[PDB]
Order: structure tokens, then sequence, then C-alpha cells
């Protein structure tokens, strides 16, 4: 007996039944006594009123050796029907397959960390195809579905043939005016700023570099133009708006190019695959494969739908 | 011998589109049948009778005619259409067979005809109506059993 | 699955995927490996990782 | 539904988009040559010209014809078709007033700097709060340089110097290390990193810069190099390149703004930045929910993965129990520990007696079973020895000094005296508990007031969140009650229970027969039980 | 690269002076003791625990990394803290369960 | 170690409002107030390096560690609330919705009189100290009004606020003791700034885009 | 239909650290507003023709205005316009064998006042609670058991509802002294921590809360003498 007990789903009940039947008495032996009255224990764990519930307990032994003496006390534990636990709190001690085996984070003990140094020596496991996440926007209001991309669907095609932090704008006072817009579209800026004040032309301002000091005073070499104070070097440079660049590209983003296309004389493109990626010097195309249907066939999917192998995509009805 | 399973078969009729039908085959050998008409028209054949009403039959199972029709796909189709033993005594291989054709979480262990799997053969014998099924070759070997 | 043009854009039918093609066309099987993502991995596997 | 309302839906949702297809001449002459039929003459203008087409010297015929050269007309292969959008013309709201103020996450961490300096550096940011009249900025420009300050950043510039310094060839080497391959958005190394450019530190979110595009990525965005080993990156999906590919272009230069600053080790992408100079926002819908990250082999715990990255918690499944009603926990750890070696120490004593001859000699503090005694090795499993049931017996050694022999000696003197006293009387001794258990139920007292004390807590922590209106629970980590399906149970509201036809079968799941078998074994006879009662209330009636 | 104790916001005074003892009534709150055990505990509330004697080291559930204490520092649980407690001597400490605010 | 120090002015004068609001209740809400908070503010930030380099966006997402805020969360909150409202009012008056801010409020609310009395409403059954704001969702791309108790801001659950109003009881009792319905309609008829709202929406349209796009006909 | 009860001292003139007109705004403002809202939400309801802490631990819309008028007058009635400075009696006992002084005490219901940032109400309160769930019963019960907390309390929240017995309150509500004066909140807790806190209210409610706690300790007993017999 103790003063502070918990509470527990198993509960032990002691049932007491009459050994024979009323009214049929047995042959009593000489050598035994018959008994009369007798009593039994039983285990039955707590049962809901809503959901029945069986007791599944099991009984292991539990000895502890102090100079080769053997404790002979079997404890015995129920199994909760829980899978899981509630909180942590509420959980129970051990959680785990083998309770020698130490590769568990949780099994291995604090102040000796050898079983959990082990565990991290471990290398990690092959599964992630090493690739990129795509996601499917189709599957996306409904169960989610994921692409893999890696460098077996991707490759890249090969050779086909200043600048820095200028500064952090500054707060205004006249706060009710455009002017936290550091620019306006051309196709948003009708919703937002009536043109009344943009009527004449040119009336908003030009790009001006206005440079403050600690101190607060507007300082640039031009009263009011275009020159940029580098950060590192704190000397004045001009960004090139126009950069003197005069590039065609002869691949746009996204274009499906199908095979013995021919780019160029030197190059033909190949993979039959959109263009994912277009560098200064590089294309990377992403694997693809073209099928030429014709008028009166059924397409089995829709657009972003993932097609496993050996799907049915287009069914033809030739005739014989 | 033929393997336990759900079996899909079509069938077209002389005049009109063509209809489709499952067949449940159980290890004593019962024959819960389902049949497409024109409409949805999702009816048994167990009866000798013209045909059988399939929300009667997952009533009886034991749905509420609200969790059926929350669980199943393509619910608009299913909404608007307005011995025991043996017949689910499915073998461990009837239960395998069933849980591929039709996607099932089922246990291997509950080897019993369960309305879950009426309703997936419902939602399919319905999808093989707009052209998303296939039908299952009876003579193919997966499909027999070895005694 | 990727089709440009002389594809219909609405199924044949109310329910399904089959789609009609009014002209000829090409269809495009852009390559990839599809995986089966539960709601749990959602969370922590995201677009471009 | 209609044709235009499908083909908007599949551009909203699936991403749909008439991407533009680079045909071969045999290609484009299938196309256009089925549409007629099947071995009849092609009358389609576009169908002959295609079958003409299907040799050189008709190509070359028509290039010579056009005029174009035969590298134009290999471009004009590459010509992008349909509606063209205007050219994008920038506007200005105003004039631009800045300031050059260090970083407020200069200091890097794990590196010292003097506090005296940095206090210096750190005073522009009260300076920085300060309003500019912009409209009137032109009267008081003045044109004369050298006279503007900025000892501050200068000194900024210079431990910075001082750290790059220090530091370029460390992170050189952590880059190869950690990532195999350049990518855009990582460090330039090895032929690429040309010196004077521009560390991480040296940026910080809401800097205006200038750059250009190197890299444009359908799915992943546009890259701009703004003078430093990381590249920026403008977020920029798949569906909106195909109106956002004629207004920016690889070679282009832009204006763009930092609006987030990250590690490039736990991110793809150090910076993200938006196009002032384009401003292309009309333009964008598909938005990141979350930035993108890398998932590396040192990673083994989703939940600091997520902690790292800001994003939710893992989500499971909502128990439907509620903390604040629920049975306290009195049970505490220590309890095992003490009680097996409470029966070591009374094993031991009462062997001690067994053997007078092995106790004398050997003092009771002092004593070893074994030298090489391990508690691993005690540990192990043994279900040879069976009487009614078979189950691995866990084996504990106890340690020798863990027990503590003397006062378990005195205990049992005194006790054994009590008894051979009580005989004398006439009378069994009892002794109701001893001294370790006392210890024990003190543990679970204590254990029991703590958790209490935390149940008392929480009422009061329930009340301020509620009237606050904070939540209760961790948001995200509880959110799925049904959505996701296909979830097996046996709740038998996805109808996963077995059929309610009259369940008789049982022999295949849930067999009762082993149970009532060995109840028949125990107990043959089956009769009314006379006195039903649990086991406590048993043993208090015994007591009262 | 970060310690664990920023990513799980769990907030630690090492080495606190005898004047902050004296406040938040540390002498006044209750103890609590244990020898060598694991304590797995869900925190529903914040717990600031004075560690006096022993040395506890906490990992958190999944994670292969633990957390040391030591017996001059002032450690507070975040809510819905998730973790196991191990212990390999005597450990005394007085804890004090807080709700929203102080 | 002090940073976020400056006081921000108002972009009106202390005494521009003084018809509706006298100068002394500004007076003593942002030099009392506000000062009090930036302070505590800085002291805060320069104890920990960690949150001393971050945005005030961030550092407010950040310190509410989603649902436990930290001890910075409470005056970063204020400063940057009170900041927000200063900036939300202007020295003009205010009964009209802007042109691009109107087709929202039709859009979802489907009136500016049902917006106003959705608005009085929320501002009214509010009990205690908080604020009231005006956002856009990123989420669902539509305008919403929300409640926040004591200092919490939508910035918490990535939302942009339009507009703001102070339902603590320093900012009105000075003027009105306890008529906070009096309170709010001179905030919704007299003190408001819609071209300030407007600005904010546009530059939040380059966060999240309230349109349609063109679908090209292929 | 409750009604608005008026304070024991003389309102206009009972304290010149609070000024009648500040008195007079506030009480009769908040007084009036909250039992009407109320009077009005609990008409013809099952709610009526109960006391205020029937519906506190009752309520829901009829909670956030019972709680305040409750706590308006307790605030009310726990101030006279004299006596303050130091408490005596048992009300020292338990103070300096809980918090260890009266100094100690009393800068603690300060600091816990202080830090209430917003609207709340700060209590002193002699803790008798009594769990419904699990092993609530203390095994080996003493004295000690029962203990002195200085707790806050966000807006419209009473430690009624958590079984705690409230014995003295500060309004720490911005009507109380923003109006009154200047608004360092410090000022006026330290002067109710001076001159308004009267003790003689909360020495009879100590004694209340000790003569519940026995009736509850004696109902306990009884129970368990049902049970033995
Ligand atoms: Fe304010
Ligand atoms: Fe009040």
């Amino acid at each position: 007996p103790d003063p502070l007990q918990e509470r527990d789903n198993v509960q032990l009940r002691i049932v007491n039944y009459i050994l024979y039947g009323n009214g049929k008495p047995i042959r009593g032996i000489s050598d035994t006594s018959i008994q009369l009255v007798r009593t039994c224990l039983v285990l039955n764990w707590n049962q809901d009123k809503k959901s029945s519930s069986c007791e599944e307990a099991r009984a292991s032994f539990v000895e502890i050796r102090t100079n080769g003496l053997i404790r002979h006390f079997l404890r015995i534990n129920l199994v909760k029907s829980p899978i899981s636990y509630i909180g942590k709190r509420n959980d129970p001690s051990g959680s785990g397959l083998l309770s020698d085996n130490g590769s568990d984070c949780t099994n291995i003990n604090p102040f000796s960390s050898i079983y959990s140094y082990s565990k991290a020596k471990i290398q990690q496991s092959i599964n992630q195809p090493q690739g990129t996440i795509h996601t499917l926007l189709n599957r996306n209001k409904e169960c989610q579905s994921l692409i893999i991309l890696s460098a077996a669907n991707c490759s890249r095609m090969g050779p086909f043939k200043s600048l820095g932090p200028l500064g952090t704008s500054l707060p205004i006072e006249n706060f009710y005016s455009s002017y936290h817009l550091i620019t306006h579209n051309q196709i948003l800026v009708t919703n937002y700023l009536q043109l009344d004040n943009l009527k004449q032309t040119f009336q908003v301002i030009k790009f001006k570099y206005y440079l403050m000091d600690e101190n607060g005073k507007i300082f640039n070499p031009d009263p009011c133009r275009n020159i940029i104070l580098n950060p590192f070097n704190l000397n004045w440079y001009f960004l090139h708006h126009n950069y003197c660049e005069e590039t065609s590209k002869i691949i746009s983003l996204g274009q499906f190019i199908c095979e013995n296309v021919c780019i160029a004389k030197n190059g033909p493109p190949l993979k039959s695959g959109q263009v994912i990626l277009v560098q200064v010097d590089s294309i990377v195309i992403r694997s693809a494969k073209p099928y030429l249907a014709t008028p009166g066939a059924t397409v089995h999917g829709h657009y972003g739908e993932t097609l496993y192998e050996g799907d049915t995509l287009v069914t033809f009805i030739y005739e014989k | 011998l033929q393997s336990p399973g759900i079996y899909y078969r079509s069938e077209l009729d002389h005049n009109g589109i063509s209809v489709y039908t499952g067949t449940i085959i159980s290890d004593w050998g019962g024959r819960s049948e389902l049949e497409i008409d024109r409409k949805a028209r999702i009816w048994a054949r167990v009866s000798r009778k013209q045909k059988i009403s399939i929300l009667v039959l997952s009533s009886a199972m034991g749905l509420n005619l609200r969790e059926i029709l929350e669980n199943v796909c393509y619910p608009e189709i299913f909404l608007s259409f307005l011995f025991f033993q043996q017949r689910c005594e499915l073998g461990r291989i009837g239960r395998r067979n069933m849980n591929r054709r039709l996607n099932l979480d089922i246990p291997q262990n509950n080897t019993f005809l369960l309305p879950r799997d009426i309703l997936a053969a419902a939602d399919h014998l319905i999808g093989l109506k707009f052209g998303m099924g296939a039908l299952d070759d009876m003579n193919h070997l997966k499909n027999k059993r070895i005694r | 699955m990727h089709w440009s043009t002389d594809v219909y854009h609405a199924p044949e039918f109310t329910y399904g995927n089959v789609h009609l093609l009014p002209k000829t066309s090409h269809l495009w099987i852009l390559l990839g490996r599809p995986c089966r993502s539960s709601l749990v991995y959602l969370s922590i596997h995201k677009d471009q990782d | 539904e209609s044709e235009e309302e499908a083909r908007r839906k599949n551009w909203v949702d699936r991403g749909w988009a008439p991407w533009e297809e680079i045909l071969s001449p045999e290609a484009n002459f299938a196309r256009k040559s089925l549409n007629e039929g099947e071995e009849v003459a092609l009358q389609s203008p576009e169908a002959i010209e295609a079958f003409k087409m299907l040799s050189p010297n008709y190509r070359k015929k028509k290039i010579s014809d056009m005029g174009i050269t035969e590298d134009e007309y290999y471009a004009k292969q590459f010509e992008i078709k349909g509606e063209i959008p205007e050219p994008l013309s920038t506007m200005w709201a105003g004039p631009l007033v800045v300031r050059h103020v260090p970083p407020r996450d200069w200091p890097p961490r794990g590196w010292e700097v003097d506090k005296k300096e940095l206090e210096f550096i750190r005073e522009t940011h009260k300076l920085q709060s300060v309003r500019v009249d912009y409209d009137k900025v032109e009267e008081m420009v003045k044109m004369e340089t050298d006279d503007m300050g900025l000892d501050r950043y200068k000194m900024f510039l210079k431990q910075y110097n001082e750290w790059v310094a220090a530091n370029k060839d460390r992170l050189e080497k952590e880059s190869y290390k950690y990532d195999q391959d350049y990518y855009p958005g990582r460090r330039k190394r090895g032929k690429d990193y040309q010196d004077g450019m521009y560390e991480l530190p040296f940026y910080y979110p809401g800097q205006i810069c200038a750059g250009k595009v190197t890299a444009i990525h359908l799915y992943q965005g546009a890259f701009v190099d703004i003078g430093g080993v990381h590249d920026g990156w403008v977020p920029i999906k798949r569906n909106d390149w195909y109106w956002i590919r004629h207004h920016i272009k690889v070679g282009m230069h832009v204006i763009v703004e930092i609006l987030a600053k990250r590690d490039p080790y736990r991110f793809r992408f150090p910076i993200e930045m938006r196009f002032i100079d384009p401003n292309i926002d009309h333009l964008i819908f598909n938005r990141f929910d979350f930035a993108p990250i890398f998932h590396r082999d040192e990673d083994t715990n989703l939940d600091e993965l997520r902690r790292d990255c800001g994003r939710q918690p893992l989500p499971r499944k909502d128990p439907g129990v509620k903390v604040e009603e629920e049975p306290l926990l009195s049970n505490h750890p220590y309890v095992d520990k003490l009680w097996q070696i409470h029966n070591a120490e009374q094993m031991i004593l009462d062997d001690m007696e067994a053997n007078p001859v092995k106790y004398k000699g050997k003092n009771l503090t002092e004593l070893t079973d074994d030298e090489d005694f391990d508690e691993e090795n005690r540990i192990e499993y043994s279900k040879a020895y069976y009487k009614k049931a078979l189950l691995p017996k866990m084996i504990t050694k106890v340690s020798v000094k863990e027990l503590d022999l003397e006062a378990a000696f005195a205990e049992r003197q005194h006790h054994n005296k009590l008894r051979m006293e009580a005989q004398e009387r006439g009378e069994v001794y009892k002794i109701p508990k001893l001294r370790r258990n006392i210890e024990m139920d003190e543990y679970d007292f204590i254990h029991w007031r703590r958790s209490l004390e935390e149940r008392e807590a929480m009422l009061r922590d329930i009340s301020c969140r509620r009237a606050l209106g904070l939540p209760l629970e961790e948001p995200g980590r509880y959110v799925d009650p049904s959505a996701f399906g296909k979830d097996q149970y046996d709740p038998d509201s996805p109808l996963y229970r077995y059929d309610y036809w009259g369940e008789p079968k049982n022999s295949e799941k849930s067999k009762q027969e082993r149970m009532t078998d060995v109840h028949n074994k125990s107990i043959v006879g089956k009769g009314t039980v006379w006195y039903e009662m649990a086991y406590e209330d048993a043993v208090k009636e015994r007591m009262q | 690269e970060k310690p664990l104790e920023e990513l799980y916001n769990v907030r630690v005074e090492r080495n606190v002076t005898k004047d902050r003892l004296m406040e938040l009534g540390v002498p006044r709150w209750s103890m609590w003791k244990t020898g060598k055990c694991k304590l797995p505990w869900d925190w529903h509330v914040d717990q600031l625990v004075y560690i006096e004697e022993g040395e506890v080291r906490v990992v958190p559930e999944g994670s292969q990394r633990f957390m040391q204490f030591v017996a001059g520092d002032l450690v507070r649980y975040p809510k819905w803290f998730e973790a196991d407690l191990y212990f390999n001597d005597f450990y005394q400490e007085r804890y004090s369960f807080r709700a929203y605010g102080d | 170690v002090f940073a976020y120090y400056g006081l921000k002015t108002p972009p009106y004068k202390l005494d521009a409002l003084e018809p509706y609001m006298s100068q002394k209740m500004l007076e003593v809400h942002w030099g009392e107030h506000h000062r009090s908070y930036v302070e505590a503010l800085n002291k805060q930030l320069e104890k920990n390096d960690i949150l001393y380099g971050c945005t005030m966006e961030e550092l407010i997402k950040v310190t509410y560690n989603n649902g436990n805020p930290l001890p910075e969360f409470s005056d970063a909150a204020q400063v940057w609330n009170h900041d927000f409202f200063w900036e939300s009012m202007q020295p003009g008056g205010g009964d009209m919705p802007k042109l691009g801010l109107l087709q929202q409020i039709e859009k979802d609310f489907g009136s500016f009189t049902n917006f106003r009395e959705k608005f009085t409403e929320a501002a009214l059954a509010l009990f205690g100290s908080g604020w009231i704001w005006l956002v856009l969702k990123r989420e669902e791309k539509r305008l919403a009004i929300v409640k926040t108790s004591n200092a919490v801001n939508p910035l918490v659950w990535n939302d942009i606020p339009l507009i703001g109003l102070d339902l603590w009881e320093h900012a009105y009792y000075l003027d009105y003791k306890n008529d906070k319905a009096k309170y709010v309609n001179v905030f919704m008829n007299h003190l408001v700034s819609w071209d300030a709202a407007l600005g904010r929406m546009a530059r939040a349209q380059a966060f999240v885009n309230l349109g349609e796009p063109k679908i090209p006909v292929a | 239909k409750f009604e608005l009860m008026p304070p024991p001292y003389p309102m206009n003139a009972l304290e010149p650290h609070m000024s009648h007109t500040t008195f007079e705004y506030h009480w009769g403002k908040h007084h009036r507003a909250y039992v009407d809202n109320l009077n009005k939400q609990i008409d013809g309801t099952e709610l009526d023709g109960m006391t205020l802490e029937d519906i506190i631990l009752i309520t829901l819309p009829p909670f956030n205005n019972a709680a305040q008028a409750w706590n308006h007058q307790f605030f009310w009635e726990s101030m006279k316009p004299s006596g303050g400075g130091k408490p005596s009696g048992e009300l020292l006992q338990l103070i300096n064998r809980d918090f260890g002084s009266f100094e100690a005490f009393v800068k603690e219901f300060k600091a816990a006042a202080a830090t209430q940032f917003g609207s709340g109400w700060a209590w002193l309160a002699y803790k008798a609670n009594r769990l419904n769930v699990g092993n609530t019963s203390n095994p080996h019960p003493t004295d000690e058991d029962k203990k002195l907390v200085v707790v806050k309390t966000p807006n419209a929240v009473n430690p009624l509802v958590w079984d705690y017995s409230p014995l003295l309150t500060i309004d720490v509500w911005e009507h109380a002294y923003y109006l009154d004066f200047r608004n360092r909140r410090p000022d006026y807790i330290s002067i109710f921590m001076e001159k308004l806190v009267s003790w003689e209210a909360v020495s009879s409610r100590l004694e209340v809360a000790k003569a519940k706690a026995a009736e509850r300790e004696e109902e306990e007993e009884r129970k368990k003498r049902e049970k033995e017999e």
C-alpha cells in the first residue's frame, strides 16, 4: 500500500464462485476433502462505454542479479491499444524494438553518448534521387504529387556561340504622395495614381542619385544628375544604363526543340526537350519525347498529370 | 483454377452502348456481379430478377448513405441514380487480388468482403464508362491459381 | 504530359481525363521521377528543394 | 464547360502555356498533312509547301529568294510566334534619395570586433530614421564633393576588409567541401573568383543595387549578378515566363532591391530581390510560399530542419483527448531502479545469513562480487525456464557500491529481533513498510507535486491565452482530422470494419477460443460468482 | 553550427548571480530530485528550472544531439517542448511553471 | 546597440489635427508612449545580437515564435504599430475610398457602407486594448478586416496591413473619456488617410497580384 | 436585475490623490455600462436570478461584463479613504510566512501590476483550490499547502475562475489613472500601495476564505464518514 496511487487502464477483480452446481451433490473422496467455496483473481482492463476494450497484457520475468541471487519477480505490463502517446509526459519509459540495442538516439544515454556517436557515424540512405523537388500545380489543389528532376533528366547543351549596392532609400516626409514607390508600372499606375500630376510629358522626376552624409547634407558631383557613388572605393562612377549591349538570343526560354532541328551548321540541338535554363554561354534542356497524335484520338490524361511507364497515353482507332 | 478476385469484363449490347460488368469471385465460387446500363444504373446481378439496388446493398452493409457518397469518387453519378458467408469467403489470395486491382489498404489478414471493397468496385465500374479503366483478361495466368 | 496547341482544353465527358484533339499535334512527356508524397512530407518537401 | 473557361482553368491551375514547338521539316509535314486524310492528293497550301520543303534544295531556293542568309534562316525557325507584347518603358516616381548605412547583421557569428567601434558603426541605424522632404531635394544639393561625412561607413569598410582578408580561404574551403558543383546562387570559386568581390555580410535587405542578368531558369526564376560571390535571385515561376521572356533577357542591366538575405548553407539562394527597374510585377501571379532550402545528408531530424528553415511543424493526427481534463501523473522514473536495488540489497543480505562463514571476514560496507561486472553485459533475454508462460527474462546486475549494506544489515537485525520477540509473544510479527519504500513514495509524491503545479499553471495559461485570443495548440502540428483518406483503422466510418451481417465468423481474426479454453482449464465450472469485487476493494475490506 | 538552444528557443542563463537568484523567488520554488533515469516530458507551459546539484543533458525528440546544462544554469523550457531528460547522478532542481507573462 | 531609436515624426504637424484631436493628446501619445517603447526596444536589442540584426517585420515574426511571444515581441510590435498609426492619418478629411481601393472594397465587401458598418462593428466589439486592421491576404488575394488583441499585428500571419487604428485607451481617453463609438466615427469620417492606404496597396501589388492573367487563344 | 452599488466612501471628497471628476467618470460609466449590458444580456434567461459569481463561473458573452462589474465593485470596496500604510493581524503572519516580509509583498505587487502590458487587474489571492482531474487529493496533507499568491490577470479575467479566493485588487486599466494624472503607472501603483489600500477588508476576506476552506475540509470528512457508514 502506498499513500499516492496513480490510475491505469488495467484493472483487477476477485471472483468467487461455487465449485459444484446447486441441487446436485458430487461424490466426496475420503482422502481429499471437498472445497465448498473457492475464490479466484482476474485481470481485466478498463473498457469504455462507447468502445469495449480487450486487455492485452503479457508477463515477463525480471531478475535482479546480486552476487548470484535471482529475484523471481515477473512483472506484468499491459500494452495499451494506443500506438502513440498523447503527450511525452505520459509516454512510456521505453519505446523501442530492442531495449538492449542503442542505435536509437533516445536509447542512447546522455552521459555516455558513444551509442549516439556510433549512430551519427552511419551514413545517410540513398533513397533521395539527388535531384530538385518539382511540385505539380495541377495536383496542388488535390492530393499533391512530386516530380524529381536530376542530372539524368536535364542536360547542358554547351557553348552555343558599377554593379554594387548603390545605397538604401530614406523615409519620405510627404508620405501621402507616391514617393515610397520607387517606380511605376505601365499597367498598374492608372489604378493608384491619378494621372493629372503626370499628364505633362515627363512630369515625374527622372532617375537622380542624391547622396546624404551622416550630417544630413545632400551631395552629388553633378547637382541634379545620375552620377553614382561606389560603396567600397567611395569613388563616383556611371552605371551605363544603355550598357552598349547588342546580343541576339537564338533560343528562348521554354521552347520545345525537336531532334535534327540544327540551330546552326555546327551543332544541332537534341533531347527533344524544353529549355528550362538559359545562361550566357550554355542552355539546359529537360529531356522529353514527342508523340504524334491524329484527329479523333483520345488523350488519357490532363495537362499536369504524371504518367508512369506502361501507362496508356493515346488510343488510335485504325480501320481494318 | 481461376483465382478469386474482381474481374471487370465488358459486353457490347445489340443496340446502344456497351454494357460493363464486374464479377467478384470467391473461394467457394460465389459470383457477386455488378452491371451498368446506358445510365448509371449500378445494378447487381445476384438476384435472378431484372436488377438490384447497389445503394440498398450498401445501406444493408452498414453505410449511412452519407459516408458512402463522401468516400466514393465521382459521387455525383452515385447520388444522381434514384449465401452471405460463401460470397464473402474470400481467400487470402482473393484478398490480395482485390487489393491489387482496386487500390485498397486492407490488411492481408482481414479476408472478408468488406463494403469498402464493394464501394470501390462500384467506383471503378462507373469509371469504366468514362474510359478510365482497363478490362481484365481472364486467360492471364496471374488470374489463375494452381492446386 | 504537355500539349501546346490543337488539343481541346475540356474533357470529352463530364468526368474523366479523356481529351479530344481537333487537329494533328504532338504530346510531350517531360521526363522525371514521380514520387508519392504524404501530408506529413509536403510540409518539409516543397518546390525547388 | 466552354473551351475558353477550360483553357483559363488550365493556365491558372495546371500551368498550361502555348510554348513554341520547333519542329523538323518531316514533323511539320506530318502535322500539316494528317489533317486532310490518308492517301489523298494534298490540296491545302501549307501541306504542299511542307511537302516541297521536305527537300533541301527547295529550302535553299526559298532562302535565296527571300534574300536572308543561312544563319538568318536558322534563327527564323527559333522565332517567338503569336501576339508580341509592347516594349515596357521605365517610369520613376521621383527623386531617389539614398544613404550608405552599415548592415544590421555586420558582426559575423564567431568573429570578434571592437565594441567602441561597433557602437560608432551602429549609430547610423538611429540616424536612418530621419525624414527628408523629397520635393525640395534639388534646392539643397551641393555639387562640392570631398566634404561628405561617411566616417562610420569607412570604419565599417575597414573592419569588413579585415574579416574578408581573414576568412576568404576558409569560406572557399567550406564551399568546396559542402558544395560539389557551381550553380546560380552559390559561391563563385576557382577561376570565377576575381578579387574585389563583395561578401554576403556586405549586403542587407533594403539596399538598392544594380546588376546584370546572368541566368534565366524556368521554374526557379531569374538570377542577377550584383558584384559578389553569390548572385541574386528574383522569384519567377513556370507560367509567367511565357510573357516575362519578352522583358527579361540575359545580358540586360537592371536595378534590383534586396528583400531578404539568408544563409547559403540552409538556403539555395541566399539573397532574394525584386526588379525595380523593369517593374514586371503586373506580370507575376505564381508566388513561392516558402524559400528554397537544402536537404543535406547531415540533416537527420526533420523537426530541426523545419525550425532552421522557418517552415511549419510536421503535421500530426489530432488526438481527441483534452490535455486540461486528464488524470495526473504520479509514477516516478527512479522508482524502478530504487525497487531493483531494494530487491538486490534484500537478496544479498538474506544470502549473507545463509552463509555466515562467507559474511564473516568481509565488511558489509565494502564488498565485491565481481571485478569486471558491467551493467551492459547484465542486460539479456532468456526464455529457457517456463513454468506456465515463456518470455525473455531481463537480468539486472546491481553495482556493489550501489548497495549500502550497513543500513540493510541493521534493519534486518532489528526486524529479526522483533520477529523472535513477537514469536515469544505468540503472534506473527508484521512490519508496514521499509525505508527505501518510503523513499520511493516520497519520490512519487514530489513527482505528483510537480505534475499538479504544471497543471495548475496550465489552467491559468489556458485562460490567459483564450482571453487574449492566443492559440492553445502549436499551429501546424495537429492539422488533418480526416483529410488524409484511404487510412485503414477499422473504425467502420470508411467501412473498413467487418460487415455487420451477424459477424459470426471469428476464427480468421480476433478468435476468443484460447481465452475460453484456458479459463475452462483453470475453472471448469463457470458458475454464477457469489462474490465479485475489485482487488482494491477486497484489500480495503481486509484492512477495514 | 547554431546551438540547439537557439533552434528550440531554449533560453539558459549560466552562472547566475546571487541578486538574480534573489529575484523571481527562486528560494521559494518547489524542489525536485532524481538519481539515474530517463524522464520523457512534454511541456504544456513554460517552466523555469534552477538546477542546484546534478547535471542534465536533454535531447530533442528525434534528434541525435543533446543540450547540456550545469549546476550554475537557469534553464527555461519553452511551451510544446517534447524532449527526453537523462541523469547519471544525484540531481536536485527548483522548478516553477509560469503562464503567459511572469 | 541602439537601433530603431528614432521616434518617427508624423507626416503632419502635431497641431495639424487640432479641431478633432488636441495637440496634447498627440503630444502625449507620441512623446510619451512612443518614446517609452523604442527606448526599451533598443535596450532589449543591445543584449541579443541575433535579434539585433533583423528587419522590423522579420524581428516581429521571429519574436512571435508561432504563438509563444518572446519578451521582445511586445515592444517592437508596439513601436511599429504606433508608427503605422501615425502614418495612416492625414491632415485632411477622408470620406471616400480611392479608385484602386474602391474596386477591391466593392469586390469583397460589396459596398463602402457595408465596409464602414463592419469596421465600426468590429471596432466597438473588441473589448479592452488592441488594434483593428484592413489587410490584403496573400493566400486568398482578398481584402478583409482583422481585430488583434494588445500588441499583435497582422505581419505575423503574412498579411499586408493597409490601415490601422489604436484601440488602446491611452489614445482616446483624454479627448473622449468613454465614447469609443464617437472616437471611431470621427476616425472614419474626418481622420483617415485613404491615399496612404492606396499607396500601401500599390506597394503590396508587387507581392500579391490582384488581377487576371492574359490567356493566349491557342 | 442587479443595480450599481455606491462606494463606501463619499465619491466627491474621498481621496485628494484621486480626482472626483475622475472618480465620477470612472465609476459611473463603467459600473453602469456593465450592469445594464449585463442586465440586458441576462434578461429572459436561466442565468437571471443568480449571483455574479454563479454567472462568472458559468459564463460566453455574459462573462466579460459580469466579471468587470464584480471586479470593479470589489475594487471599490477594497479601499477606504484612510488607514493605509501597513497591514496587521493574521495578514502579517501569512505575509512573512510565504513572502518573507511586507516590503517584499509590496514590491511583488508593484512588479506584477507594472508588467501587465495592457488591460488587466492585479490580485493577491489565498490559494485554496480543489482539482477535478485525476489524483487531485494530496497524501500527507499539512500546512503551507494553502498559500498567498500574487497573480496577474488579463482583461475581464478574475481569479475566481480558477477556484482561487480574491483578497486584494488593483485595477491596472488606463481609465483608473490615465484620466486622473499624467499616465505614469508606477505613480498610481505606488500611491495605491501607499495611501488607499485598506487592510481591514483584506483581513475580513481572509477570515471568510479560511472559513470556506474549513467548510470544504469538513465536507470531505463528512463524505468520508458516509463512505465508512
Ligand atoms: Fe497607442
Ligand atoms: Fe476600472
